[PDB]
């Protein structure tokens, strides 16, 4: 279980670092050297944990980052807030900036576009 | 008939058990915290000291807050009018009623 | 002696590894070898920090490096220090002086630096 | 826990050779070897406690010290060690301490 | 503030289903549960050592302004109060050891004594200084020594602080030393350990004491006293 | 009362123990520290009064009631503190003889000091040879009670 | 309705202003429950609270 | 009525104990600290933070610090509380 | 000064308290390992304890870069110390730096040799003097001239603390000297 947990950080550092490319299981454990946590560990690790995580992305063959495999578009839905009758989603701030970018950036021009904050 | 002696000995056995409890609190929040244990220190020797010494005074029968209606003139003031007050006051006994 | 308890060390270990040589199926000649092979073998710069005008703050690199030292290995029960005055309770020590072997189950000191 | 600062003796040295010449031979494995180590190291915790029973009492003059991860290391010079009936001059030694 | 409720006059009192009569109480003063909780411990406290309540009245006074100024928020009330029930034990003239009262509290000696010269500077105020006659009384009267010991000792203290005699010395000792000289001239001779034991000092440091003030014995006794014993054959120590 | 009932009462039966919560998240070894109280025999001090410097002596009734005391006397318990833990150690045990407070004393019976006296010692003492006893003096009121 | 002083006459008894009637103890309660109960309901409170 | 010591004797022992070593705390190598937690989660899904330093040896703050950065956590009835480094 | 003439005896000075910051973040595990006649000890102290032989001083390095630097018996010793650390330091491939070395506190003693009546003094001086002897056997002067803490004995010994620099040493002790001198047996 724990080398799992420290497979998850070492995704979730990767995409801190600016990166969500999909890798194999062998390129994360050489990376972590993980790779010699025992044939059984490895085997399930690729066939348990990455199938037991409904979030992980699965993508050209390959797994990556990671609490997101849909919807990761990293601005906000406009679109539905148009519509009056269904328009909803404000959330929290925490998932946003760990969807993509930092929220600065994108919030000088969102200051006057969109968005709104509240101290919640 | 209840004289100074079983009238005495209820007042006496409750408060020796509330002081018993005194002691289990005080032990148990030590230990709790761990290894200083003083029996001196957590007698609180005023539940006996005071505890007959209110009741006898006042006359207001056992411990206070719930119960104690059940008695009122168990203790008096010893009237001292002539030689027979006191000697026949002493001697006098009362019968609990409406 | 104490040669003595090097034998008496001797004959607990090779004793106490005999079964884990057993264990990976290893023979009792190589447990022999080992033996004898043991055997044979034990016999700004202005005022922020112009601090070089103040270098040489030691009187050697080290002195480890010389190998003239005696070792000593021992566990210790105190520790104690006074100024220049440093008290040692020590315990369980194995000594080697000038190849010389020696040993203590307790020892007590003084020193000054 | 024993301590493996005896590993580092020149008897524990000596031992270590002969195995890493059994390793040479491969007639034995390196984890092996490494079981050997603890329990020599436990025999020789062991017949300290039990065996050795003489004290010896000292004074010098220290040179220079270290304390780290609970280990403390000295270095003295002119040390003087004394025994209830023996004395040893030296002019240096080194005190590694654990405990 | 305010009232309380109990009991339930045993009839509707809804627990309903559960047992629950009526309604439980409710606290009202938590803010300053606390200081109440000082005064239990310093009444307690007070009566281990049996003092009068007009000392334990002003003891409680003392505390209360020294927590409403707030200053010595950062230390235990059983610090503050072991303070408290010092100084007003020695203002009110009839001091007690620091030993003494650590031995009722749970606090030890240090930190009360601590406490104390930092209340002093709080309340920004001072206190009189300890002689030795202040416990001349106590001590003899529980040794069961009788009256004439004691009228002794007292001068025989009193004489040898007069003298300067014991320049660096704390009165608690030289008065167990005068004792101790008094007791062993007298019938009822008491053991050093016994003094040392009601003292609190070391049962060393009367005799050092003692030889100190031995050389000039003869000369600090009153003239009204009879020996038991002849000086010439007064035992050292 | 005395000569029987507060001893009957300590001499009850609820000796009283104490168990520590041990190896919380984790211990194994072997100690959650165990500690047992019992009482022993029961002492009673004649009636004695203890001045503001400390001083303790005797009280005598004519006394008690001028300045307002109350005649009681103290009581002293033997008290036993009994280490039998899971299993280090047994024996380690103390015994204790503690001051737990103090109970009034009914006038001229024999825990009084009126009780041996003659005429005479009563006469000097201040106290009338012809006075009954057998009631309270608390906060110098005589308090008798009723059968 | 609050009754006015004089029929609570402040019982005095020696003291100082002591004597808060008692009629003003059950009142100060009935104003602090009630100020409590009013500052509960200004912010959020679970239903059985509240009752 | 008792010698009044400088302080209670076993006080003393409890002093020397205090005085035992243990006191300061190794707050250094956070990834052994980490390995620690993933040795947690190893046993069972949550814990009681009174646990967590009892079984880490760590300051509350800095137990804190770090279970904010890798993990979450879930409350149950009267403010109990246990935490949990996101099981998927 | 006349009145500084009679207890000129003048005091001595026979301890100094001084900091310095080396302006960097310092590994002290890496430090305390490598570097000799030191120690640190993490389980029970948070810094690493320094010492150098010439003029038996010790030095205190936090994790911060600071450092406090005493036991010189001259500010002259203190800038001498506080150097010879930050060159070790230095030493040590460390960005050390001599920055902000400052005197914190001045330690002095002397010795007036006749015998002083202390229950006067604490009587004169209520609001000022503190003696206990049942907490310490020697009174607590806290004078407010140059804010300093002095400890007067029996024995005539006297200790002056609180000090920054010398100057004040003098002035506390010119000032008191008068009235123990008064207070003579």
């Amino acid at each position: 279980f724990g080398v799992l947990a420290k497979i998850v950080n070492y995704m979730k550092t990767r995409h801190q670092r600016g990166d969500t490319h999909p890798l194999t299981l062998d390129e994360i454990l050489d990376e972590t050297q993980h790779l010699d946590i025992g044939l059984k560990q490895k085997q399930w690790l690729m066939t348990e944990a990455l199938v037991n995580n409904p979030k992980i992305e699965v993508i050209d063959g390959k797994y990556a980052f990671k609490p997101k495999y849909n919807v990761r578009d990293k601005k906000a839905l406009l679109r539905l807030l148009d519509q009056h009758d269904q328009r909803g989603l404000g959330g929290i701030l925490l998932e946003d900036i760990e969807e993509a970018l930092p929220n600065s950036q994108k919030a000088v021009k969102a200051l006057g576009d969109q968005i709104l904050f509240v101290n919640r | 008939l209840d004289l100074a002696g079983p009238l005495l000995a209820f007042l006496f056995r409750g408060m020796f058990k509330n002081l018993l409890k005194e002691v289990r609190i005080y032990a148990q929040k030590f230990i709790d915290r761990g290894k200083d244990f003083n029996l001196e220190l957590a007698i609180k020797t005023r539940i006996i000291s005071d505890g007959l010494k209110y009741s006898l005074a006042t006359g207001n029968w056992g411990d206070q807050k719930k119960a104690h209606q059940a008695r009122a003139g168990v203790s008096q003031v010893l009237n001292r009018l002539t030689f027979a007050s006191t000697l026949s006051h002493l001697r006098r006994l009362n019968s609990p009623i409406g | 002696t104490v040669p003595k308890l090097y034998r008496s060390v001797i004959e607990d270990v090779i004793n106490d590894v005999r079964d884990i040589f057993l264990d990976d199926g290893v023979d009792e000649q190589v447990l022999m070898e080992l033996k004898t092979l043991w055997e044979n073998k034990l016999m700004g710069q202005v005022e922020e920090e112009p601090l070089n005008s103040e270098d040489d703050v030691s009187d050697e690199e080290g002195q480890e490096l010389f190998d003239t030292e005696n070792v000593v290995v021992c566990q210790y029960d105190k520790i104690h220090r006074s100024k220049n005055k440093w008290k040692f309770h020590l315990k369980d020590g194995i000594m080697n002086l000038n190849g010389r072997d020696y040993i203590f189950s307790k020892a007590i000191g003084d020193a000054e630096w | 826990m024993a301590y493996q600062l005896y590993r580092n003796t020149t008897l524990g040295n000596s031992l270590q050779e002969s195995l890493d010449e059994l390793i040479q031979s491969q007639q034995i494995t390196p984890q092996l070897a490494l079981q050997v180590l603890l329990q020599f190291d436990k025999a020789i915790n062991a017949a300290l406690a039990q065996r050795v029973r003489n004290r010896v009492n000292f004074r010098g003059s220290l040179n220079t010290y270290r304390f780290c991860d609970n280990v403390w290391t000295f270095v003295l010079n002119d040390v003087e060690f004394r025994e209830v009936t023996e004395l040893i001059k030296v002019d240096k030694v080194k005190i590694v301490a654990c405990d | 503030l305010s009232t309380m409720i109990g009991k339930g006059t045993g009839a509707a009192s809804f627990d309903e289903f559960g047992n629950s009569k009526y309604q439980n109480r409710r606290t009202m003063s938590s803010s300053d549960r606390a200081m109440m909780n000082a005064f239990k411990e310093i009444t307690t406290m007070a009566d281990r050592i049996n003092l009068p309540r007009n000392i334990v009245d002003r003891t409680n006074n003392l505390f209360k302004q020294v927590y409403e100024q707030k200053s010595l928020k950062g230390r235990a009330n059983d610090a503050i109060a072991s303070a408290c029930l010092y100084i007003a034990c020695r203002q009110e003239g009839v001091p007690r050891t620091f030993k003494e009262i650590c031995a009722v509290s749970r606090i030890s000696k240090k930190e009360i004594g601590r406490c104390f010269k930092l209340i002093l500077k709080a309340l920004e105020t001072s206190v009189d200084l300890i002689t030795t006659g202040d416990f001349m009384s106590r001590f003899c009267s529980n040794l069961c020594l009788p009256k004439q010991v004691q009228m002794a000792a007292t001068h025989i203290a009193r004489k040898a602080v007069e003298l300067d005699l014991v320049p660096g010395r704390s009165p608690i000792s030289v008065a167990a030393a005068a004792i101790y000289m008094a007791s062993q001239a007298s019938a009822e001779k008491r053991t050093q350990k016994e003094i040392g034991d009601i003292a609190g000092v070391a049962d060393v440091t009367i005799r050092q004491s003692y030889r100190l003030i031995y050389p000039r014995a003869p000369d600090l006794f009153p003239t009204d006293f009879k020996f038991d014993t002849p000086v010439d054959k007064l035992p050292q120590l | 009362f005395i000569q029987m009932s507060v001893q009957r009462i300590v001499e009850d039966a609820p000796p009283i123990d104490l168990q520590a919560e041990a190896q919380h998240a984790s211990g194994e070894v072997e100690e959650p520290p165990r500690y047992l109280l019992k009482f022993e025999q029961i002492y009673l001090s004649k009636p004695t009064h203890w001045e503001r410097d400390g001083a303790p002596s005797p009280m005598m009734p004519n006394e008690a009631r001028l300045r307002n005391l109350t005649y009681s006397a103290p009581l002293y318990v033997d008290i036993t503190k009994t280490v039998i833990k899971e299993g280090e150690e047994q024996l380690q045990t103390q015994h204790q003889k503690t001051f737990i407070g103090k109970i009034p004393i009914m006038l001229r019976s024999t825990y009084c000091l009126l009780n041996g006296l003659t005429d005479r010692d009563l006469c000097e003492l201040n106290e009338c040879p012809l006075d009954p006893g057998g009631y309270f003096i608390i906060n110098g009121s005589e308090k008798v009670l009723i059968a | 309705p609050v009754p006015p002083l004089s029929v609570r006459p402040a019982v005095v008894m020696q003291g100082s202003a002591r004597n808060q009637d008692d009629l003003t103890h059950k009142l100060a309660d009935i104003v602090k429950i009630n100020n409590q109960l009013r500052r509960n309901e200004q912010n959020g409170a679970a239903a059985h609270v509240i009752a | 009525t008792n010698y009044k010591p400088v302080a209670n004797h076993q006080y003393n022992i409890e002093y020397e104990r205090k005085k035992k070593e243990d006191g300061k705390r190794a707050r250094a190598d956070k990834q052994h600290v980490l390995d620690m937690l993933f040795s947690a989660f190893e046993k069972h899904q949550y814990y009681n933070l009174k646990d967590l330093v009892d079984i880490t040896k760590q300051p509350v703050v800095y137990l804190k610090e770090i279970l904010k950065e890798i993990g979450v956590q879930n409350v149950k009835g009267i403010h109990k509380n246990t935490w949990e480094l996101k099981p998927e | 000064t006349p009145a500084s003439e009679s207890s000129g005896i003048v005091p001595q000075l026979q301890n100094i308290v001084s900091t310095v910051n080396l302006g960097c973040k310092l590994d002290l595990k890496t430090i305390a390992l490598r570097a000799r006649n030191a120690e640190y000890n993490p389980k029970r102290f948070a810094a690493v304890i320094m010492r150098i032989r010439e003029p038996r001083t010790t030095a205190l390095i936090f994790s911060s870069g600071k450092m406090v630097c005493t036991g010189a018996k001259s500010e002259e010793q203190s800038r001498l110390a506080a150097r010879k650390y930050a060159r070790v330091v230095q030493k040590l491939g460390f960005p050390a730096k001599f920055l902000d070395f400052k005197i914190q506190n001045m330690v002095g003693s002397c010795d007036v040799k006749f015998p002083i009546r202390l229950e006067g003094l604490v009587l004169t001086h209520q609001q000022f003097s503190s003696y206990e002897p049942e907490l310490f056997p020697g009174l607590i002067y806290r004078m407010i001239k140059p804010r300093i803490v002095l400890l007067i004995f029996v024995s005539g010994k006297v200790v002056l603390t609180g000090a920054k620099v010398r100057a004040e040493i003098y002035e506390a002790f010119e000032n008191i000297y008068p009235i123990l001198k008064g207070f003579r047996k």
